[PDB]
């Protein structure tokens, strides 16, 4: 079965691991639990094929950034989460990016650009600011809700997607 | 104070001890989120041979320990 290394990175308290939780269990962690190391595997149809997602949920807390870049190295494809309410996540994507860049020692990885808690009032972030990020880097942008779920598989089979194709 | 925890099916976890959680109520969201229950596990507590560890064993006990569950 083939089996597909995704990386969840991003400041914290953007909703890594409350995405992930959807995309695994369909179901809203609504605490407020830091992750320190998260790993997850689950069995997908993408496309017709079925095939084993292992989804390392990484923490936004850069104090443990030695246990992340350890086990980053060897993901195929990295989701890059910020929150729009929070400006500081969506211009410390640049700093995520660089270290996947660093740690892969490599110009060409897949990545995706997930703006997530669209469903909360006063949206700060907007929606071009956004857009133009990934315009930038040349990789899609996905808005999702853990929430409500809006987004959630896009985010990671697009993933996927973009890891067939650098094969 | 956190415990590392090895999972089954290739995965792992680190958890933060709040006081007076046994170690059930302790992994309990962890293996819900992951579609495992306490029951058909047993949790061993790795050595520095590994000791295999009630359910019931209170988590703050366990603080920088790291912990093997696995299916019965
Ligand atoms: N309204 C709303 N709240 C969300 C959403 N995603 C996450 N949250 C909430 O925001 C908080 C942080 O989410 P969490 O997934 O723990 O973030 P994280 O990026 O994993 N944090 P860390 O890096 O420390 O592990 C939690 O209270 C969570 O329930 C969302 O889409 N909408
Ligand atoms: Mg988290």
């Amino acid at each position: 079965m083939t089996e597909y290394k995704l990386v969840v990175v991003g400041a914290g308290d953007v909703g890594k691991s409350a995405l992930t939780i959807q995309l695994i269990q369909n179901h809203f962690v609504d605490e407020y639990d830091p992750t320190i190391e998260d790993s997850y595997r689950k069995q997908v149809v993408i496309d017709g094929e079925t095939c084993l997602l292992d989804i390392l949920d990484t923490a936004g807390q850069e104090e443990y950034s030695a246990m992340r870049d350890q086990y980053m190295r060897t993901g195929e494809g990295f989701l890059c989460v910020f929150a729009i309410n929070n400006t500081k996540s969506f211009e410390d994507i640049h700093h995520y990016r660089e270290q996947i860049k660093r740690v892969k020692d490599s110009e060409d990885v897949p990545m995706v650009l997930v703006g997530n808690k669209c469903d909360l009032p006063s949206r700060t972030v907007d929606t071009k600011q956004a857009q133009d990020l990934a315009r930038s880097y040349g990789i899609p942008f996905i808005e999702t809700s853990a929430k409500t779920r809006q987004g959630v598989d896009d985010a990671f089979y697009t993933l996927v997607r973009e890891i067939r194709k650098h094969k | 104070n956190t415990i590392r925890v090895f999972l089954p099916n290739k995965q792992r976890t680190v958890v933060n001890v709040r006081n007076g959680m046994s170690l059930h109520d302790c992994l309990m969201k962890a293996l819900k989120v992951r579609g495992l229950q306490p029951e058909c596990c047993a949790v061993f507590r790795l050595l520095h041979k590994k000791a295999r560890l009630d359910w019931n064993t209170d988590a703050a006990s366990l603080i920088g320990e790291e912990l093997q569950v696995d299916f019965l």
